[PDB]
RNA sequence: GGCUCUGUGGCGCAAUGGAUAGCGCAUUGGACUUCUAGAGCAAUUCAAAGGUUGUGGGUUCGAAUCCCACCAGAGUCG
């Protein structure tokens, strides 16, 4: 019940109301000062996940399967990360873009961390028998920039993993149902100092 | 072909005598704060050159140990192992094993204590000097260089590294690892290292559940996958994995640890 | 404020690129007049490489300085990064000073970071 | 000429002159992997052998600085007695200064104490000693070292910032590295996030990030990548 | 039941040379760099403190060192 517009391909509130509640509402989207930017996955998520968030187009309501179709279009990663979006935010975390380094999401707690975010993650999709296709290639001088730019900001890599099952055809993917048949595996990747580590 | 027939240095009896002498105190590098920026300065030129005689000096000095201490070991070639000749010292708390009611080490726990200089290593009645070590024992048959410099690095230290021997869901490492199991071939575990504290009482024979797990890798090869890191998991069992990594020298540790969202 | 933008006329003028390429545009052309608070601001196109270069000055003398928009989705090979190099270049055309461009990534989060590409070596100030 | 000792593809220089030949006159710093005599028992700073990045022993090989040779294989058994004549002599003489300073000595030495003949090898075909022969990732990282060895310059391994290769203006001894230069072939497509993180952590290291490449017809450019706070 | 090998700073060790205890990690402190207090791995660096040398006895101008006994620990041979 919360208007808004799909305007140049983002997500966009206008009215003053709807945004103090998205605001209030654990933090949702970015703003400028005050038109707030919400992106696909908060905007997605607000849309299905909750229901609040209405979003309009060409003067006519969209079927949240017409909204996946649109944002996996303009944004090919869309579904994966929304998964992961939603396996984060069920959990009362406060995913929020995260590509200030090269992670996707930093994960918060509550209020008085306010953006303190203590991990980052790096989404991948992968089979069933976990031979799935790199979604953002990794190598070890890569995990170790990862592991050192994340430590010096006091936070800790994540490798959270999606495991789709071989009958769930990605054909299917047009709805967030497949969620349902989603299963998840998080991966804390830290270093381990060899000096330190003699017990206690 | 023509061949460079290098030459290598030998000691004389002053020398000898005046090694033992050494104290422990190590030069310190750098000697404190590195300047930025090379102005060509009539001072850093001294500075430099004192940092590099200091160098040259450290890395001009052998190891020198009385034959008392040095334990006569004897590699054998086509055995695999270091059997010794004289009963062993305090290093056979931790090292080596026993067969045949006679004392033997495997290369790289040889190899470490030759440059240790615990032992003296012979090899066809002819003692080995520390280059004919590195070239005889470390090779694809035995122990790789890689493993031996983790395994040094970590022995350095005081750890007591052995060899091992055999709405969406929320999965976790461990599960599955029979249909896995039969899909190998890449990084495998090598090293059971255990910790320092447990050096004063460590029994070679039940030592329990080792403290980590390392695997050896060039920091060149692929990162494992999840299916890799997942086989790597269940063989390793309750004991966590650590990936060791060595770039030209240098080492570094990581492990792959599972975890579960706290519900907020 | 968004949809009704005097620049937005020579922003669709242009027709350089895909829309979220022109949005991400003008978010960073928004974000530096009115947070960063540049003296002025220019969209000019490159249809040759297809972007969108914001041709900026900080302060009322410092000259010429280029800010390139592009999403976290493009992929910059380093041939596009020596073709940008060489078209700021031009937009310049101040052999006085080497190759340099700013290239300013955007999320559609609409958060944005800067990273100062210059030809050659550049010694890490203090 | 120097002589280095490749085994495996390993590279190692043996004689602590060697070393200094290396450091003084060509500028190629290397690093020490083995244990030192004076602390055995520490990882603070190690000793002899230096260990050389296979950049480092071809580009050595090539400018005619060191003759690399492969290691001989275990033929020296027939090269006997006259150790023994050698250890028991000296320990005649030994009893000499031992007595008149108020059980014998043995010397460890990290080098090969007897004169041998190897054969050598060329580093410019592929085989079971230098497999980094042909290596894409080998030839894209030489060509790299190469042009920032001839602008002078100290390089280093630099994994564990993410790079390829720490450059330092003088000896790292004395001066720290200042750029992280990787190493990018022309046409590969750079990762936005990788990139991030790398220009991130060069700011937080205070060293700028290079993306050097070498182009076709050949020579290396470099793109210097800083922060651009504003 | 014998045999062999060990016991030194919180942890791993050196000093075997008979002239009295030092090295690294850990801890504490200083300097520098960076980040939003924290972090620092050739952007890091320096300095300090830290001791029933397992216990008793004996040789000796002196015992951590050499010898014996005992206590504890590890391995091995029944
Ligand atoms: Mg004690
Ligand atoms: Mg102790």
């Amino acid at each position: 019940i919360f208007r808004a517009e799909m305007i140049n391909n983002n997500v966009i509130v206008r009215n003053a109301e709807d945004i103090e509640q998205l605001y209030g509402k654990g933090y949702f989207g970015k703003g400028i000062l005050e038109y707030l930017q919400l992106s696909l996955e908060e905007a997605f998520f607000l849309v299905y996940a909750l229901g609040c968030l209405s979003i309009y187009y060409e003067k006519e309501p969209l079927t949240i399967v017409k909204l996946w179709k649109a944002f996996t279009v303009v944004q090919p990663t869309f579904r994966t990360t929304y998964m992961a979006y939603h396996y984060f935010r069920s959990k009362g975390w406060v995913p929020k873009v995260g590509l200030k380094y090269g992670t996707d999401l930093l994960l918060a707690r509550k209020g008085p961390p306010f953006y303190a975010a203590s991990y980052s993650v790096i989404i991948e999709l992968v089979d069933d028998h976990f031979e799935g296709s790199l979604r953002r290639p990794l190598s070890w001088k890569s995990l170790a920039a990862l592991s050192r730019v994340s430590v010096n900001v006091s936070a800790e890599l994540m490798l959270c993993y999606l495991i789709k099952p071989s009958t769930m055809t990605d054909k299917e993917m047009e709805s967030p149902e497949c969620m349902k048949r989603i299963k998840v595996q998080e991966v804390i990747l830290s270093r381990w100092v060899s000096s330190r580590e003699r017990s206690d | 072909a023509a061949v460079e027939v290098p030459a290598g240095r030998v000691l004389s009896a002053r020398e000898l005598f005046a090694a033992r002498s050494r104290s422990q105190k190590l030069p310190q590098r750098s000697h404190g704060p590195k300047d930025f920026l090379p102005d060509g300065s009539a001072a850093q030129a001294e500075r430099l050159r004192r940092c590099r005689e200091e160098l040259w000096q450290l890395l001009a000095e052998q190891r020198v140990e009385r034959l008392g201490s040095l334990v006569a070991a004897e590699w054998r070639p086509e055995e695999g192992f270091v059997e010794l000749k004289s009963p062993a010292g305090k290093f056979w708390q931790t090292m080596g094993f026993s067969e045949q009611g006679r004392q033997r080490l495997h290369p790289e726990e040889a190899l470490y204590l030759l440059e240790c200089g615990s032992i003296h290593l012979f090899h066809q009645d002819l003692p080995l000097s520390i280059q004919e070590a590195y070239q005889l024992l470390l090779t694809d048959h035995t122990v790789t260089f890689l493993q031996y410099q983790v395994f040094s690095h970590l022995k350095r230290l005081g750890y007591v590294v052995r060899r091992f021997q055999p709405v969406l869901q929320t999965t976790h490492l461990p599960d599955g690892g029979a249909r896995l199991l039969e899909k190998s071939g890449g990084l495998e575990i090598i090293f059971d290292v255990y910790q320092a504290d447990a050096v004063a009482t460590f029994r070679k024979n039940n030592p329990g559940k080792p403290y980590a797990r390392m695997c050896i890798s060039g920091f060149d090869e692929p990162v494992p996958d999840l299916c890799s890191l997942k086989r790597l998991s269940y063989q390793s069992g309750d004991v966590p994995l650590i990936f060791a990594l060595v770039d030209h020298g240098d080492i570094s540790f990581y492990s792959f640890r599972d975890f579960t969202l706290p519900q907020d | 404020w968004m949809g009704t933008h005097p620049k937005y006329l020579e922003m669709m003028e242009l027709d350089i690129g895909d829309a979220t390429q022109v949005y991400v545009a003008f978010l960073v052309y928004l974000d530096l007049m009115e947070s960063k608070s540049w003296h002025e601001v220019n969209c000019v196109g490159l249809p040759e490489l297809q972007l969108i270069c914001l041709v900026g000055t900080e302060i009322e003398g410092e000259g010429l300085q280029t800010v390139v928009p592009t999403p976290i989705t493009a992929s910059l090979s380093h041939n596009r990064i020596r073709e940008i190099l060489k078209a700021s270049r031009k937009l310049q055309g101040d052999p006085d000073l080497p190759m340099s461009f700013t290239l300013a990534i955007v999320e559609s989060d609409s958060t944005i970071v800067y990273y100062k590409l210059t030809d050659g070596f550049m010694l890490p100030d203090p | 000429m120097l002589v280095v000792e490749v085994a495996n593809g390993r590279s190692l220089v043996w004689g602590a002159e060697a070393v200094q030949a290396l450091r003084e006159r060509l500028g190629v710093g290397g690093r020490t992997v083995g244990a030192l005599p004076r602390g055995p028992r520490q990882n603070s700073r190690l000793g002899l052998p230096l260990l050389l990045m296979p950049e480092e022993a071809r580009l050595l090989a090539e400018i005619g600085a060191v003759t690399l040779v492969s290691a001989p294989r275990p033929d020296s058994r027939h090269h006997s007695l006259a150790l023994t004549s050698f250890k028991r002599q000296q320990e005649e003489s030994f009893q000499e200064q031992s007595a008149l300073a108020a059980a014998l000595l043995v010397q460890l030495a990290t080098a090969r104490p007897r004169p041998v003949k190897a054969r050598p090898l060329d580093w410019r075909v592929q085989s079971k000693d230098w497999p980094h022969a042909g290596r894409p990732a080998h030839e894209l990282r030489y060509s790299i070292y190469r042009d920032l060895w001839e602008r002078g310059f100290f390089l280093s391994a630099a994994g564990k910032f993410g790079g390829d290769f720490l450059v330092a203006p003088g000896d790292p001894l004395r001066f720290a590295a200042h750029y992280i230069a990787q190493c990018w072939a022309p046409e590969d497509t750079i990762p936005l996030q990788d990139l991030v993180a790398a220009g991130r952590l060069g700011t937080s290291v205070r060293a700028t990030l290079l993306l050097c490449s070498p182009q076709p017809d050949g020579k290396v450019v470099y793109t210097s990548l800083q922060w651009a706070s504003l």
